[PDB]
C-alpha cells in the first residue's frame, strides 16, 4: 500500500469545483434583466477554450479532430444549451479534457497562460448577478490552473531555482482564489478544497525540482570545453547533451561552475 | 522532408570513413595514433559548431529568449513594458468669486498629497465653485485610499483651506510589471489586430477615472451622421455615467469636455486624438429628471420579499440609459418575478409634488417619456395600502 | 504624472527592468583569440604534452586571423594543429553561421534587403506609366512631354540603395502587425524613413470641403547598416542631387526616395476617406 | 539565388592553403602530392558542407521554403491556423400522430446520402404532430452537398411517417480539408503588404455566408467614366457571389443578397451595427444569366480519349468563368490546343439558342461574346460537330 | 500594350519569353500574332487586357516581307524574322 | 543494440530524389510551347528503362513477365498518364525495381552503364524550361 | 452521372476483358464513354469476331 509520489490527483479539486459552480450559477433564477448577460459570458468562455484546442492540434488530420470540431461549433450555434446548469458545467469540464490531451509538454504553457489571464475579471452587477457571473471566472481560472500544474509535471526542471520559480507561480493563483471564496463566507467548503489541493501541489512540484535529475553545482578551477566536462564528472564524454541547457556560457567556455547530475555509481 | 543535428555516434563514424577512405586510401584507424588525434579533434570542431547554432536561434524565439533580448525586439515593434501608474480623483473648491488662482495647487488629504492635473481658470467662476481633476504625487496602489475630507497644502488669498472629493473615489493606481507577465500580452498581441469597431471605441472611453458605464444614445434623439458633404456616415456620439462618484452618476459639462478633447483629439477631424482620422465626435452628459413610485400592496407581503422588489427597483433605475422610456411594464415584472404570478402587484410612476419637470411628460399607457439630454432618477419609493385581504 | 511614448497602438508609457544577467554570449564576445588557443586544452596530459602545451603562444597578423608565433626553438607537435582547427571554427562561424542568422530578421538585414521587399510584395507607383490621376498633375520624377508625362528610372548608388531599402523593410514590418489609423500610429509607422506627416488646418475643421496634409523631412541622413555584429551603423544622406547623376533638367533639384515612398503607403491607408489632399513642399538639406 | 554569399572556389581554396602553411608548415607551401595537399582539400570539402547546413538551416525559417509541419508551427505565432473539414447541415420536416415517443438516434437517408439529427431531439412528438429538425452529414466531405426536396426515413418508428420531406432550400455547407500548399499561399498573402485590405477582409468574411461558393470582383467591363474622360474610383465596396451548388448556374435573386448586405454592413449601413468597421458602406450585387452554345470542330481525327478531356476542360472552364467578362474564342481554343498539340487543326464557335438575341450579349466581329455588366456567361450545351477522316 | 499596368515582376517574364521565341524561330516561317499573344495569356491570366502589334523598323519597306489582312508578318523563302526592338505602349485608363 | 555493414540503405536517397524531381518538373507550368519536348524526354527515359528490363529476362517464361510486359506498352501508348508529376516518378521508381530484382550479379553491370551513358546529356533550351528537362 | 468503377470487365463469347486505361470518375453528361480494354488472358483464343 505504499504511497505514489509521482502524479498529481484532479479528481478531488474537479468535483469540488463543480459543486460550487452549480451552487451559484443559475440563469433561471436571477433577475430577469441581467440573464442575457450572464448567459453571453458563459458562451464566452467555452469559446476561449475553443481556440486553445484548435491552436494545438493544429497539424492533426486523424478523423477524430473533425468530429470533435463539429461537437464545438454545434453547442455554441445552438442557443438554448446554455439555461441548463448541467449541461453548462458538463461542456466546460469536457472541453478541458480535449484540450489536456491534445498535446503532451510545454506546448500547453502558453495556450493555459491565456485562459488564466481572461478569467481574472470580476462581474460588477449586483447582488446575485454577481455571484452568477463570478462563478464562471472562478471556475475557469481554478481549472485552468489545476491543468497547467499537470502540464508542468510532464517537463524535466531544467534547473532547481526555475523549477521554485515555477512552483511560485501556481500557488499565488490558488492562494487568491482561496481567499475570494473565503471573503464573507461566500463557500466555506471550497475555501477548504482549494486549501487541501494547494498543499497536495507542493508536495509534488518541490519534490520534482529537487530530486527529479537530483542536480548539484560543482566548482572546476576553470573554464572548459562541454565535451571535457562531461568526460570528467561521469565518465562519458556523450553526455555533454544535458550540460547544454542548464548552464550559459558558449559550448567551449563552460565554468568555472557547473550545474550537473549526481553520480550514483 | 526535414534534415536535423546528428547525434554524437553518427556524426563521428562520418569523419572518420571520410577521413580514411580519402587521406589513407582505404586504412584503418589504429587507435593513439597521430590520426586518432586528428580525427577526434575534427570531431570536437564540429559538434561545437551545431551547439552553438542551436543555443543562438533559440533567442530570436520570444517564448524563450532571456529578459535583456525581449525588452528588444519588442521596442522594435512598438511595444513597451509598463511603469507604475497614478491615482486619479475629482475635487471641489469654493471662495470669494474673482480671487487670482494659481497653476501650483496641491491637496493633503490623509497622509497623501495630490497635485490638479488639468488647467485650472485665471480667476474663480462666478458661482464661486469649481471642480478639478488630481493625481497623486506618489504611484502605486497606495494612492486609491476613500477619504472625503481634505485641506490645501498652503493657503490662498480668498479661498477656503477646506476641500471635498466627490464621493471619496480614487481609483487607477497600480504597480509596475515585471518579466513574465510581459512575456505575455506580447506573443498574445502578435496574434491581434485592431479594427475600430464601434466596440472598440466604446472600451476606449471606459479608460477614462471613475467611469461606469456608456451607451449610444437613446432611441429619443435625431442624430446627425454627415457633418459635411460626404456621401456616408462620418460622425458618431455618446454617453457617459459616473455612478459611483457623482448624484445620480451624472457629471457636469466642465468634465465631459475633457473627455471628448482626449478620444477625438483637438482640433477634431484629423485624427489627433485616438480616433481615427477624418473622424469626428463628441461625448455629452444629460440632466437628472426626478420621479417617485408609489407601490400598492406590497405591505401584505413577507417583510423579506418587500425589501428585495425595492432593491431590485432601485437599482434598475440607477442603470437606466439617458433619455429612454420608463415604462410601467418594465417595474411590474420584476415584481412578479419574485413575488409569484398569482399576486395582486399594482405600480405606479408620479413626479415630485406633482409638479411640472422639464423634458419630463406622461403618455396615456402611464409611462415616463423622457427627452434627449435627460436621465430618470429615482427620488423616492413609497409603499401605500387601499384593499382588503387575508 | 508620466511622460508618453510613442508606440505601434498609440501613445503609452514606457519603463525599464532590472539588470538580471542570465544572457548566454552573443555573436560579438566571440573572439579568434578567445578560441584558438583554447583547443590546446582537448589534448591528452602527460610528458609528452606538458612542455608544448606550456609554450602555446597567438598573435594576430594584418587582417586579424589569428596564427601561432614559431620562436626561434620552436619544438612541431600536435598542438599547432590544435591551434589551427581553433583558428578554423572561428572563421567558420563569422562567414557561414553569422550571416544566416543576420538576414533572418527585417531589421537586421543587409545583404538581403532586395529579396525582403520581393517577400512582401512591394510596388512602388511612381515607375508605372499608368499611374493614378489623383497622385499629383506632375510627380517629382516626371517632365513634361508632348504626349502626356514621362517618368524617368533612376539608378541610385548602391550605399543609398541598400540604406534605403532596408529602411523600407523597418516600416513594413511595423504595419504588418494591424494599427489603428491614427495621426500618431501613423507616423511611428513610417517614422523610420524619416518622414512626418502634419495637417495643414489648424482651426476646427471636419466642415471644410478638403483635408490637406503634407510632409516634412525629420532628419538628413538614413540610419545605415552594420555588418559586423559591434558598433554603430554609419549614416548616408537621404537625398540625391539631379546636375550630378546627369538626369534631366525639368526635374527638382533634389530628390527623395523616402518621401516618395511614404506618401504611398499614407495614401493606400486612407484610401477609404473621400476628402484626402496631399500638398507637397519642396524641401531642400539644411 | 545563394542568400549567404560565397566567394570564389580559388580564394578559398588559397585562404585555407595559407592558414595550414603559417600555422603547421612554418611558411612553406605543400608538395603537390603528400598528406598535407589530402588534409587541406578534405577541409575544404567540410567548408562546403557547413555553408549548405547554414542556407538549409535559415532556408527552413522562412514562410515561403519551410517544410510542410514547421510551416503550421510559424502560422501558431500569428493566429493563422489550417482550415478543418465541414459537415453538411440543413433543416428537416417530420410528421407523425402525436404524443408518440421519439428516439435520439433517428437518421435520415436523401439519395444515398446519410444524416443524423444534430440537436437534441425532443422527448415526443408535439401536439400539432409537426417536428423540424437540425441535421448533419454522418460523413464529411464536399459529397453531402445536394439539390433534392424529398427523402425517406431510415430507421422506421410507430407513429411517424415513413416519407420525410426537407425545406424548401436544402442540404450544403461541407467541404473537405485544407491542403498545404492552399495553406501556404494564404498565410503569405496575410504576411505580405496588400494596399486596400478592408476590401480584401470583407471578400473574405463573404464567404462564411452559409452556401456561398465564390466571391468574385467587379469585373473589367464594370468600369465607368464621367462626362470629363477621366476614368471614376468609387468610394464603396461591392462584389458579386455565387451558390453553384444551390441554384441554376450559380446565380441567385435579389432577396438572397439583400439579406447579407444587411448582416455585412447594417442597417442603416456605415453606422458599424454590422460585421465592417465604422464609416464604410457598400452593397453586395448578384448577375443574370445569359446563354451560350459552344460547337467544337475538327475534333474527329483526334482519339476518343482527347476528344472527352477537351470537352470536360472547356466545360469547367465556361462554368467558373466571372461575371461582366468577356468570353473569346481564343481563350476556349487555347485550352484544347494545349491538350491536342499547338499543330492540330482545331477551331471553335459560339453562338446563341435558336440564333436570337438577349439582354447584355453582343457579338463583335472577330467573334467573342461582349457582355455588358451584371451579367455572366451560362453554358446552355456543348456540341461536337461530326465529320469524316482518317477512312 | 497594356503591361505597363501589370506587376514589374510579370511585365520581365512576358518581354524575355518573348525575345527567347523569336530567337529560335525557324527560318522562311510566318510569325503569326496568334502565337506572341499566346505567351502572354499564359502568365499574365485569361482576364488581363492584352494586345499585341508588329511593325517594321521606321514603317519602311524590307525585301522578302508582307503583312497580311490579319495582320501576321510573311516571310519568304531564305529569310528570318529577327527581333529588332520590344516596346510598351498605354493607350487606356483603368485602376 | 549493434550496427549492420553488410548492405547500403537506398531509402532515403530514393525519396531524397522524389522530393528533387517533384520540385521542377512540372510539364504544365513550363511555356507553352515546349511542354511538348519536356514530355517527349519523359518517355524516352522510361523506354530506356523498358529496353534494359527486355534484355535481362530473355530467358524467362513465367506468367508474370507478361504482365510487366503488358504494362510497359499501356503506359508508354497512353499519351496523358506523363501530364501528372505523381503519375511520372511513380512510373520512373516502379520500372527500376522491376529491372533491379531481374537478375543478380554481374548480369546488370552493362546494362545499368548504358543508362547512366544515356543520362549525361544537359538540356539546350532556357530558364524554367531547361529546369523541367 | 452515376459513378464508375476500375475493377468493371465485361464478357463476349466466353471471354473476359477488363479495362486497360484509367477509367474516369464518372459517366461524361453524354452518358457514352469509350474504354480500351485487354483480354485478362494471353494466347491467341483473346481473337474474335463479334
Amino acid at each position: 500500500l505504499v504511497g505514489s509520489l509521482i502524479a498529481l490527483a484532479l479528481s478531488p479539486i474537479i468535483t469540488a469545483t463543480e459543486e460550487s459552480f452549480k451552487r451559484y450559477y443559475s440563469p433561471e433564477n436571477v433577475r430577469y434583466y441581467n440573464s442575457e448577460t450572464v448567459i453571453a459570458t458563459m458562451a464566452e468562455a467555452v469559446q476561449q477554450v475553443q481556440t486553445g484546442y484548435l491552436a494545438l492540434s493544429g497539424n492533426d488530420t486523424s478523423q477524430e479532430k473533425w468530429t470533435i470540431v463539429r461537437d464545438f461549433r454545434n453547442v455554441l450555434i445552438d442557443e438554448f444549451t446554455f439555461f441548463d446548469p448541467a449541461n453548462s458545467w458538463n461542456v466546460l469540464r469536457n472541453g478541458f479534457s480535449y484540450l489536456d490531451s491534445a498535446a503532451v509538454g510545454q506546448d500547453k504553457f502558453t495556450i493555459l497562460r491565456n485562459i488564466i489571464n481572461w478569467s481574472s475579471s470580476h462581474s460588477e452587477l449586483d447582488g446575485e448577478s454577481a455571484d452568477a457571473q463570478n462563478a464562471i471566472f472562478s471556475a475557469v481560472r481554478v481549472l485552468a490552473t489545476a491543468y497547467l500544474s499537470k502540464a508542468y509535471m510532464e517537463t524535466v526542471a531544467s534547473t532547481v531555482n526555475e523549477g521554485l520559480a515555477q512552483y511560485d507561480q501556481i500557488a499565488a493563483i490558488l492562494e487568491q482564489e482561496a481567499q475570494i471564496a473565503q471573503e464573507d463566507c461566500h463557500d466555506n467548503e471550497f475555501f477548504l478544497s482549494i486549501r487541501e489541493f494547494s498543499v497536495s501541489v507542493a508536495r509534488v512540484m518541490v519534490n520534482r525540482a529537487y530530486n527529479s535529475p537530483a542536480l548539484i553545482v560543482y566548482s572546476f578551477p576553470g573554464t572548459m570545453h562541454s565535451l571535457v566536462v562531461a568526460w570528467e564528472i561521469f565518465g562519458d564524454a556523450k553526455r555533454s547533451r544535458e550540460l547544454e541547457g542548464r548552464n550559459t556560457g558558449a559550448p567551449w567556455a563552460i565554468g568555472p561552475k557547473v550545474i550537473a547530475e549526481r553520480v550514483r555509481a | 522532408c526535414t534534415i536535423q543535428r546528428p547525434e554524437p555516434q553518427a556524426l563521428r563514424d562520418k569523419i572518420a570513413t571520410r577521413f580514411s577512405t580519402n587521406v589513407l586510401g582505404g586504412a584503418e584507424i589504429i587507435p593513439e595514433s597521430n590520426e586518432f588525434y586528428v580525427v577526434t579533434l575534427e570531431y570536437a570542431m564540429q559538434e561545437e559548431f551545431f551547439a552553438f547554432a542551436e543555443q543562438m536561434w533559440r533567442e530570436q524565439d520570444p517564448r524563450y529568449a532571456c529578459c535583456e533580448n525581449l525588452v528588444k525586439m519588442a521596442a522594435r515593434r512598438g511595444v513597451y513594458p509598463k511603469p507604475a501608474q497614478f491615482a486619479q480623483g475629482y475635487v471641489r473648491m469654493t471662495g470669494v468669486p474673482g480671487s487670482a488662482l494659481n497653476q501650483n495647487l496641491r491637496f493633503q488629504f490623509e497622509n497623501q498629497t495630490y497635485e490638479a492635473a488639468s488647467v485650472v481658470p485665471d480667476q474663480l467662476p462666478a458661482t464661486g465653485v469649481l471642480v478639478l481633476r488630481v493625481s497623486a504625487v506618489t504611484p502605486g496602489p497606495s494612492g486609491n485610499i476613500r477619504v472625503t475630507e481634505g485641506s490645501l497644502v498652503t493657503p490662498v488669498p480668498g479661498i477656503s483651506s477646506a476641500v471635498t472629493a466627490y464621493g471619496g473615489n480614487f481609483c487607477g493606481g497600480d504597480d509596475a510589471e515585471e518579466c513574465e507577465p510581459f512575456r505575455t500580452r506580447y506573443l498574445q498581441r502578435l496574434q491581434y489586430e485592431p479594427r475600430l469597431t464601434v466596440e472598440w471605441l466604446k472600451s476606449k472611453a471606459m479608460e477614462w477615472p471613475c467611469v461606469t458605464d456608456v451607451f449610444d444614445l437613446g432611441p429619443n434623439c435625431c442624430s446627425v451622421n454627415a457633418l459635411g458633404e460626404v456621401e456616408c456616415p462620418n460622425n458618431i456620439e455618446f454617453y457617459v455615467l459616473f455612478r459611483d462618484t457623482f448624484d445620480c452618476g451624472l457629471a457636469p459639462q466642465c468634465v465631459v469636455d475633457e473627455i471628448t478633447d482626449w478620444l477625438f483629439g483637438s482640433p477634431q477631424g484629423l485624427g489627433q486624438g485616438e480616433a481615427e482620422f477624418g473622424i469626428c465626435g463628441k461625448v455629452r452628459t444629460a440632466t437628472a429628471v426626478n420621479l417617485d413610485i408609489y407601490l400598492n400592496g406590497l405591505s401584505c407581503a413577507t417583510p423579506a420579499q418587500a425589501r428585495v422588489v425595492e432593491q431590485r427597483i432601485t437599482d434598475f433605475i440607477n442603470r437606466h440609459p439617458p433619455s429612454t422610456n420608463l415604462t410601467v411594464e418594465q417595474l411590474r415584472f420584476i415584481g412578479l418575478q419574485v413575488l409569484g404570478s398569482s399576486f395582486a402587484f399594482d405600480v405606479a410612476i408620479r413626479s415630485p409634488g406633482d409638479a411640472s419637470q422639464s423634458g419630463l411628460r406622461f403618455n396615456a399607457c402611464g409611462d415616463a417619456e423622457i427627452d434627449c439630454d435627460y436621465k430618470a432618477c429615482l427620488n423616492s419609493v413609497q409603499v401605500i395600502n387601499n384593499n382588503v385581504t387575508t | 504624472m508620466n511622460v508618453l511614448v510613442p508606440g505601434i497602438d498609440g501613445m503609452v508609457s514606457a519603463g525599464k527592468f532590472e539588470y538580471s544577467g542570465c544572457c548566454p554570449p552573443d555573436f560579438a564576445d566571440m573572439d579568434e583569440c578567445t578560441l584558438a588557443t583554447s583547443y590546446v586544452g582537448l589534448l591528452p596530459s602527460g610528458p609528452l604534452w606538458d612542455r608544448a602545451k606550456y609554450e602555446a603562444i597567438t598573435t594576430i597578423t594584418a587582417t586579424g586571423n589569428c596564427a601561432a608565433c614559431w620562436t626561434e626553438d620552436h619544438c612541431p607537435t600536435l598542438v599547432d594543429y590544435a591551434v589551427n582547427v581553433g583558428a578554423r571554427l572561428a572563421s567558420v562561424i563569422d562567414m557561414t553561421l553569422w550571416p544566416a542568422v543576420r538576414e533572418s530578421d527585417p531589421f537586421t538585414a543587409v545583404t538581403s534587403t532586395a529579396d525582403w521587399l520581393e517577400r512582401f510584395k512591394w510596388v512602388n507607383c511612381f515607375e508605372t506609366s499608368c499611374r493614378s490621376k489623383a497622385l499629383g498633375e506632375i510627380t517629382p520624377i516626371e517632365y513634361m512631354t508632348e504626349c502626356g508625362p514621362v517618368y524617368v528610372a533612376i539608378n541610385y548608388p548602391p550605399s543609398i540603395k541598400q540604406a534605403f531599402e532596408s529602411a523600407l523593410i523597418k516600416s513594413l514590418e511595423r504595419l504588418s502587425m494591424g494599427i489603428i489609423k491614427n495621426l500618431a500610429s501613423i507616423n511611428f509607422v513610417i517614422e523610420p524613413l524619416k518622414v512626418r506627416v502634419v495637417p495643414l488646418d489648424t482651426t476646427n475643421a471636419c466642415e471644410n470641403e478638403t483635408l490637406c496634409v503634407t510632409f516634412e523631412k525629420t532628419s538628413d541622413f538614413f540610419d545605415g547598416v552594420n555588418q559586423n555584429p559591434c558598433g554603430i551603423p554609419s549614416p548616408v544622406a537621404a537625398y540625391i542631387d539631379r546636375d550630378v547623376m546627369q538626369l534631366p533638367s525639368e526635374l527638382p533639384k533634389y530628390i527623395w526616395p523616402g518621401h516618395m515612398a511614404a506618401e504611398c503607403v499614407v495614401r493606400s491607408l486612407l484610401s477609404h476617406v473621400s476628402r484626402f489632399c496631399v500638398v507637397r513642399t519642396d524641401q531642400t538639406p539644411d
